[PDB]
Order: C-alpha cells, then sequence, then structure tokens
RNA sequence: GCCGGGCACUCUAACGGGACUGCCCGCGAAAGCGGGAGGAAGGAGGGGACGACGUCUGGUCAGCAUGGCCCUUACGGCCUGGGCGACACACGUGCUACAAUGCCCACUACAAAGCGAUGCCACCCGGCAACGGGGAGCUAAUCGCAAAAAGGUGGGCCCAGUUCGGAUUGGGGUCUGCAACCCGACCCCAUGAAGCCGGAAUCGCUAGUAAUCGCGGAUCAGCCAUGCCGCGGUGAAUAC
C-alpha cells in the first residue's frame, strides 16, 4: 500500500492530502 | 485522604490518586477500561495492590502525559506501588521482592551518525 | 560468548495464567514487535481449544511442550576431512526454545487460513503427538541415533 | 570560474530565482548555511577556533 | 503544466516575429533560443529553426501540432544505439 | 457477454466486478452504482435483469470504453509518435517517455535485460 | 510589569536574572521569580573533512536560553534605578507591561 | 483549569546530593573475584564527547591556503541554449512489495524533538482534490506546524496475480518559478506491469538492541528525499 497514492496509507507516505486523505 | 507516587516509564509521567472506596480506577477522565480497552498488557498495571492485597481497598484519579499506552502503563504500574508505600510503611517487604519500587532508565538510544539507526549499520560489499 | 556465559532473560509471567512459558511463546508468534495482536492470536486459539476440546487450554498447550521438546540432537563437528555429526544431549533450556520455535513454525505451515485457527489445531496435535511440530523433533531424534557411532566425540 | 563567481553572486540578478548563496568567509557554493552565511567547512573552522557567539559542541 | 490561470507563454520577441511577418504575409527564416514557447496558432505554416544547444532545426509547423512547447521539436541529444 | 462488451465476473459484490471492464475504477464503480440506486454491496448473481439493464445503460452511455478507449489512446500515441514530439520519438524508439533515469531500471519499457 | 531575559550563556543569564530582581526587591515590592523558561536549541551537523568522508561528522549546537521574572507591584523607585543597571554583554532584555 | 485561588503534583532549568567494593559472608600475600544487603541506581549504571607514537609516498591544488609549472583579444570574462538527467548492458546503497500475524473504509486513542513576521498559518467559505479567496493568533512553554502512526472498536474483502502489488502509459488540473520541451513536485479520471519470497553468494543486530511505526530539521522558490541528522511509539529471539 505504501507506494500507492490512491489509499490513506499511501499519502501519509507521501505526506499530502486528497480524496483518498482528506484534512 | 489520598495518597500520591509519582511514576515514571520512559517519557511517561504518572500522577495517581490512592483513596480508599470500591475499587473503580480512572484515567484522565476515563474509566480505566475505556481508556486501555484491547490492551492486554494494562491489567498488570494494577499489579501492586496484589502484591498487597488492595484490589477492592482504593479508588484511583490518575492523570498520564507522554510516551504511549504500555509506557503509560508501566509508569502507573510504579505509581500505585510508589503511593502504598507511603500509606503504610511495613509495605517496603513484599514489594522490593517484586521490583515494584524500582523504575528502570531503559530509553530509546540516541541514532548515531554513520548508522541507520542507533546500531544497525549500513550494508557493506567487498569484491 | 567469550569472558561468561549469557545471562538467561526472565520473562514477565503473562496475566492470564501467570505463567513465564506461554509469554515465550507470544514472543515467538510476535511479529513486528506487535505482541498485542500476538497476544490475542494465541489467546483467541485457546478460546479456540476450549470449543473443540473441553479441558485447560494451558493444559494441551503444555503437554504439547513436552511433545516437541528433542531430547537428542546432532551438532556439527569437522574431524579431519569431513564434518562429523556428533549427537549431544539438548539442554531443558534449547529443548523449550526449539520446541516453542518448531511449533510456530509448524503452526505456520498449516493450511487453515487465520492465525488463532493455525496456532490451535497444532497444539491440537502436538498434545497427541500427531503434527509436523513432532515431525521435526522425530526427525532431529532419529538423526541423533542414527550417528551413536559418533557418540564419543562429545565435548 | 572562481572570483568572477563570488562576486557575480552578491550583484542582484536578472531574474530572482537564480539567487545562490556563497560562504561569505571562503566562496564555497555548496553547504552554506543561512544562519552563519558560512559554509560547513568554515562553520566548523570559526567555531573551533571560538569565533561564533555561543556556539559549542553537542554531546548527548 | 503552465498553470492554467496565467498565460499561454510565449517569448515576448518571438511573438512579434510571427506577427509581423502575418501583416507582410509569411515567411522568412526564423533562428530562435526559444525552446521555453509553447508553437500558438498564429505560427502555423512558419518554418522555424530551434536551437537545441547545438544546431537550428528547420520544424514547419501544423494545424495538428499546437498546444505543444517549441523544444520537444529540437531534440537534445543523438542517438543512434550501441554497438 | 454482459457489461458493458464483457462478462464481469459474478460472485464478486456488482462494485469490484465493475472494475473487471477496462475504463471503469473504484470511482467510477461507487459513481454508477450513485446514479442508479443500486447496492454497491450486493454480488452480481443476484441482480435482477431490471437492474442489470439499468446499470447497464448508464456506464455503456456516459463513459468510452474497452474497444474505443483502446482506440483513442492508440490514435493519442499514434499521433504523437507522427508529429515528431519528443514524446513522440520516446514510443517510437520505445524508450521511457516521463523523464526517468535509463541508466539503470528503466525494464517497464524497455523490456527484460538483453545481456552483452 | 514585565521583564525578559535571553542570552547565549547561562551563567550570565541567571547572574543578571537574578540581580534584576534583587533591585526591585529592593525598592518596592512584588517579585514573581526567576522562571527558566524552555530553551530553543539549533544544531548543526557537518561532515569533518574538507571532502568526502561522509561517515564521519561533527555536531554543534546553539543554546538560546529564555528567562522571565515579573516585578508586579511596581513603585516608580524601579522605573528610575533599573534604567541604571550593570547587565553584561552577551545577554538581551524586553520589557512590556 | 474557563474565573477565584494555590506551586502541592506533572513540568520548565539552573545549583547540589548520591555509588565508593563503602558494610556483611568468603576465597585471596595483595590487586581483585563469587555471593549477600541497603538503595531509584552495583561493581566502568545506559549512551555521548573524546582517537597515543605512527601506518597507509591514504584522501582532498575542486572549500581554503600555498611553492613551482603553464595560458594572456584568453586555459581569463559576460550571455542565450544545451549537457551534468543519455542507455545494447554490469555493479553498489536503497524504497515499495509479492499479502489474511494482511489489504480497505468509518469512528476512536497515547509521543518527542524541533520549526516558524513578504514565516507557521487556527477558523470560514469555493473546489472530488492538489489548491484557491477571505481572515484571527503568535517577535512565540502563550499562537501555529499538528493528524502522531503502528494501536483500539466496528464493518467489508475470502486465498484468487486478487479489494494483493502500484510500475507503465493515456487524459485532465493545482502550485513554485521570468521560464517546468529536454527536466520539478502534487491532485484527480482511466490504464493496473513485474513480482507466489528470490541461483552461486552475502549483510546487520547482544535489550529498550534487532524488527516494525510515524514525526521533525538542515539544504531549500519548487523539487526528483525512498538520502542524511535526529526524535519518540511498540518491542523480541539467542550466546552451549
Ligand atoms: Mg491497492
Ligand atoms: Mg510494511
Ligand atoms: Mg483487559
Ligand atoms: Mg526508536
Ligand atoms: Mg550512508
Ligand atoms: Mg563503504
Ligand atoms: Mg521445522
Ligand atoms: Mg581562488
Ligand atoms: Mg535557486
Ligand atoms: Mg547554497
Ligand atoms: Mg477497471
Ligand atoms: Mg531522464
Ligand atoms: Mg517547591
Ligand atoms: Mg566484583
Ligand atoms: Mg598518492
Ligand atoms: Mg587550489
Ligand atoms: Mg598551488
Ligand atoms: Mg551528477
Ligand atoms: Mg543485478
Ligand atoms: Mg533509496
Ligand atoms: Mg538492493
Ligand atoms: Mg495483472
Ligand atoms: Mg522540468
Ligand atoms: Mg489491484
Ligand atoms: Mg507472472
Ligand atoms: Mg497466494
Ligand atoms: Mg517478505
Ligand atoms: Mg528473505
Ligand atoms: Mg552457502
Ligand atoms: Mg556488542
Ligand atoms: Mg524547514
Ligand atoms: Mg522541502
Ligand atoms: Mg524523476
Ligand atoms: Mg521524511
Ligand atoms: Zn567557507
Amino acid at each position: 500500500g505504501k507506494g500507492d497514492r490512491r489509499t490513506r496509507r499511501g499519502k501519509i507516505w507521501r505526506g499530502t492530502y486528497g480524496k483518498y486523505r482528506p484534512r | 485522604e489520598q495518597y500520591y507516587g509519582t511514576g515514571r516509564r520512559k517519557e511517561a509521567v504518572a500522577r495517581v490518586f490512592l483513596r480508599p472506596g470500591n475499587g473503580k480506577v480512572t484515567v484522565n477522565g476515563q474509566d480505566f477500561n475505556e481508556y486501555f480497552q484491547g490492551l492486554v498488557r494494562a491489567v498488570a498495571a494494577l499489579e501492586p495492590l496484589r502484591a498487597v492485597d488492595a484490589l477492592g481497598h482504593f479508588d484511583a484519579y490518575i492523570t498520564v502525559r507522554g510516551g504511549g499506552k504500555s509506557g503509560q502503563i508501566d509508569a502507573i504500574k510504579l505509581g500505585i506501588a510508589r503511593a502504598l508505600v507511603q500509606y503504610n510503611p511495613d509495605y517496603r517487604a513484599k514489594l522490593k521482592p517484586l521490583g515494584f519500587l524500582t523504575r528502570d532508565a531503559r530509553v530509546v538510544e540516541r541514532k548515531k551518525y554513520g548508522k541507520h539507526k542507533a546500531r544497525r549499520a549500513p550494508q557493506y560489499s567487498k569484491r | 560468548a567469550r569472558r561468561r556465559r549469557a545471562e538467561v532473560r526472565q520473562l514477565q509471567p503473562d496475566l492470564v495464567y501467570g505463567d513465564v512459558l506461554v509469554t515465550a511463546f507470544i514472543n515467538k508468534i510476535m511479529r513486528d514487535g506487535k505482541k498485542n495482536l500476538a497476544a490475542r492470536i494465541f489467546y483467541d486459539a485457546c478460546k479456540i481449544i476450549q470449543e473443540k476440546t473441553g479441558q485447560e487450554p494451558l493444559k494441551v498447550f503444555k503437554q504439547a511442550v513436552e511433545n516437541v521438546k528433542p531430547r537428542m540432537e546432532v551438532r556439527s563437528r569437522r574431524v579431519g576431512g569431513a564434518n562429523y555429526q556428533v549427537p549431544m544431549e539438548v539442554s531443558p533450556r534449547r529443548q523449550q526454545s526449539l520446541a516453542l520455535r518448531w511449533l510456530v513454525q509448524a503452526a505456520n505451515q498449516r493450511p487453515e487460513r487465520r492465525a488463532a485457527v493455525r496456532i490451535a489445531h497444532e497444539l491440537m496435535d502436538a498434545a497427541e503427538g500427531k503434527g509436523g511440530a513432532v515431525k521435526k523433533k522425530e526427525d532431529v531424534e532419529r538423526m541423533a541415533e542414527a550417528n551413536r557411532a559418533y557418540a564419543h566425540y562429545r565435548w | 570560474a572562481r572570483k568572477a563567481l563570488i562576486e557575480k553572486a552578491k550583484r542582484t540578478p536578472k531574474f530572482k530565482v537564480r539567487a545562490y548563496t556563497r560562504c561569505v568567509r571562503c566562496g564555497r557554493a555548496r553547504s552554506v548555511y543561512r544562519f552563519f552565511g558560512l559554509c560547513r567547512i568554515c562553520l566548523r573552522e570559526l567555531a573551533h577556533k571560538g569565533q561564533l557567539p555561543g556556539v559549542r559542541k553537542a554531546s548527548w | 503544466p503552465r498553470s492554467l490561470k496565467k498565460g499561454v507563454f510565449v517569448d515576448d520577441h518571438l511573438l512579434e516575429k510571427v506577427l509581423e511577418l502575418n501583416a507582410k504575409g509569411e515567411k522568412r527564416l526564423i533562428k530562435t533560443w526559444s525552446r521555453r514557447s509553447t508553437i500558438v496558432p498564429e505560427m502555423v505554416g512558419h518554418t522555424i529553426a530551434v536551437y537545441n544547444g547545438k544546431q537550428h532545426v528547420p520544424v514547419y509547423i501544423t494545424e495538428n501540432m499546437v498546444g505543444h512547447k517549441l523544444g520537444e521539436f529540437a531534440p537534445t541529444r543523438t542517438y543512434r544505439g550501441h554497438g | 457477454a454482459r457489461i458493458a462488451g464483457v462478462e464481469i465476473p459474478r460472485n464478486k459484490r456488482v462494485d469490484v466486478a465493475l472494475t473487471y471492464i477496462y475504463g471503469i475504477g473504484k470511482a467510477r464503480a461507487k459513481e454508477a452504482l450513485e446514479k442508479t440506486g443500486i447496492n454497491p454491496a450486493t454480488r452480481v448473481k443476484d441482480l435482477t435483469e431490471a437492474e442489470v439493464v439499468r446499470l447497464r445503460e448508464y456506464v455503456e452511455n456516459t463513459w468510452k470504453l474497452e474497444g474505443e478507449l483502446r482506440a483513442e489512446v492508440a490514435a493519442n500515441i499514434k499521433r504523437l509518435m507522427d508529429i515528431g514530439c519528443y514524446r513522440g520519438l520516446r514510443h517510437r524508439r520505445g524508450l521511457p517517455v516521463r523523464g526517468q533515469r535509463t541508466r539503470t531500471n528503466a525494464r517497464t519499457r524497455k523490456g527484460p535485460r538483453k545481456t552483452v | 510589569i514585565r521583564i525578559k531575559l535571553r542570552g547565549f550563556d547561562h551563567k550570565t543569564l541567571d547572574a543578571s536574572a537574578q540581580k534584576i530582581v534583587e533591585a526591585a526587591r529592593r525598592s518596592g515590592a512584588q517579585v514573581s521569580g526567576p522562571i527558566p523558561l524552555p530553551t530553543r536549541v539549533r544544531r548543526f551537523t557537518v561532515i569533518r573533512g574538507p571532502f568526502k568522508h561522509k561517515d564521519s561528522r561533527e555536531h554543534f549546537e546553539l543554546r538560546t536560553h529564555n528567562r522571565l521574572v515579573d516585578i508586579i507591584n511596581p513603585n516608580r523607585k524601579t522605573i528610575e534605578q533599573l534604567m541604571t543597571l550593570d547587565l553584561p554583554t552577551g545577554v538581551e532584555i524586553e520589557i512590556k507591561t
């Protein structure tokens, strides 16, 4: 998962946000 | 009326208050079993009361800061033990053989330059 | 190692059975320092060997432990131009370690899909003298018996 | 390319993107700390000499 | 990409040359160092010499190749393979 | 085949199955099941022939799928390759297109190593 | 009523952090004590040699210690005599109300 | 802890105390060694700083310094563009994985060290979102970055190249910047590759360690950081 941008765990990895990790 | 010991483990600090009552135990404004739910490691924090048969005899207001839930647990386990030693000085016997009065300086070791962590060295290839 | 023998780490007795042996078993189950899951994984199986086998979980565990404990093993020793496999007694310390290790190892070879169940059934098979956990111990023992020829080579 | 570069470095450029820091003591273009204005080499040299106010070795 | 809220970028000096010629009717040659530019609708049919670092590369623009950058049509590297 | 032109996996939840279509991902799956009022949790084997044709009709009509999708994307590279764009030469020499190093890795575009 | 004390060396902060507090404790009247606020620390880490040798660095730190003192009950005998104080070089002051 | 009120407690940050084989049994000529006690701490308490004479005619004339040798309408300098980012291949260090002790969604906990006045930006609104327009606080134990994450509760997936894995590409957008073609990051729709646990071989770690989890900082317009320097959470196995 950690490489998969379209997931929660994925955007935590990058340190960014979106629909798949909201702030 | 009240008995306080200071409990520390890691970054976790324990303000624990022993008071004669049913056996109710509270951490940061929640019931013990609510604040430590599913933490199998919890029930052992309330150990020193078994060292002197105190399962029902005391209530507890407890705040907690620093570390995590199991570092916070070990601090508590120290503090309620710490607090008993004042309520009854004769309780020193049957508390030292359990090592309940002693607090370990075991803390996360410094990340060292030239390493991946504190000790994990970078992998190396000769020929 | 070189200066003095290692000091054997005494564990914290498990909170559900006060037992220093179950705790160990937990750690060999624990991946990635996530004891909480590994604790449940064990404890669930206890409930599972409770369902299918009405007697004390801890009782099934301790007999199965005993049935995987190996009494002899061969251990390497190159005398000359060959490496001669010498048989030696297994210290009670080591028996426990290998037994607990093979229990989990054999457990994870099983096909049933959840970790709780795998532990349960292998413990069910091990206390009754079946299962891969034993298939390891029997293997290790026949290997040892096979080399009673080199038995005089003890250190 | 050397002295013309420490000199090209101070003058205000053709666009503000092109601003780059050059170690005010020796002219090193790489590893230049904002706080001191120095490069990690000079950083250590002035410091060791005790000419860097409040600066001392970290040991923990 | 180039932020839609802002502009569609063409280096000022080149845009003028196209538009000057549009009046007169095109087309001579256009030696340029404008890779950062956008091919732009007014440029179709012209023959522009783009600098790839080395040469001034003759590119006839068409109705199909508009939204791109100029330098996409002036290759920076020579590669014929290995062996 | 059921929808669309392909026969989505029966025995899976209706929302997952749809992603077994070229052109419909997890988003577009919940998105089709919203505008038709179909339960995202139900197994495909348990659709009404009514629910089928409704779900069928939306998806096929809103988005380009399977064949034509491939066709345009094809033509999209077709043109890019043919205008002589930089991204064209990279497709025509079969190399990567998006500013990756080629000195190592780059394998997915390059293929198994052609050792020397 | 507020005094803020800030320096690089603490042994000269505490000298001056006591000295100001003794003054107002003299000329009336209330001193809420030298309260030591947390220090703000900027570490500098650097490769030792001038060239390569990455696995060997050196650690430097810079400690900007903080102090606060509260002279509460003013008595403008303090308002003149503070304007004349012997506060050593490595230390800053900020005065508020 | 919002007000009174208090510094008791947690803390913040300076100055002290304490540990010394000092006491006991014993083996010892002695220095010490095994054990016992008191004690938070025990026999160098854990970690750090600190690296002898020298070795490698080791490394760095490209950080700087410097003898000498060399160039002078140029081996100096200014610019625009390109290259340092190439790709039949080989190797080193890594990241993410091949899954159920797992993946996913919702709700819900507990850290630390740092950092921040064209800086961090609470909160409100437009947006699927990156972001965008408002706008309060904070020269910062006050205000912000900020959610820590693994964890806990519940629900879904059901052994499948898959709701595993997230490369490759197509299409569409945000931002930084004069400018993102070569050659930035990020967001969204679609595409969904290799990979089923790795040949000969080979690396690290002795306890709060290894393994796993997130957080910050330097550089810095943005960023190719999965790198580096730190910080806490959880937390082993084993040394005959
Ligand atoms: Mg996925
Ligand atoms: Mg992982
Ligand atoms: Mg419980
Ligand atoms: Mg750690
Ligand atoms: Mg390294
Ligand atoms: Mg090396
Ligand atoms: Mg086995
Ligand atoms: Mg010079
Ligand atoms: Mg710049
Ligand atoms: Mg610089
Ligand atoms: Mg699909
Ligand atoms: Mg490239
Ligand atoms: Mg006091
Ligand atoms: Mg001794
Ligand atoms: Mg040499
Ligand atoms: Mg030189
Ligand atoms: Mg020289
Ligand atoms: Mg390079
Ligand atoms: Mg290889
Ligand atoms: Mg890497
Ligand atoms: Mg590798
Ligand atoms: Mg596939
Ligand atoms: Mg670019
Ligand atoms: Mg998938
Ligand atoms: Mg395959
Ligand atoms: Mg499989
Ligand atoms: Mg693996
Ligand atoms: Mg492996
Ligand atoms: Mg081998
Ligand atoms: Mg060691
Ligand atoms: Mg920063
Ligand atoms: Mg950055
Ligand atoms: Mg890149
Ligand atoms: Mg990071
Ligand atoms: Zn310098």
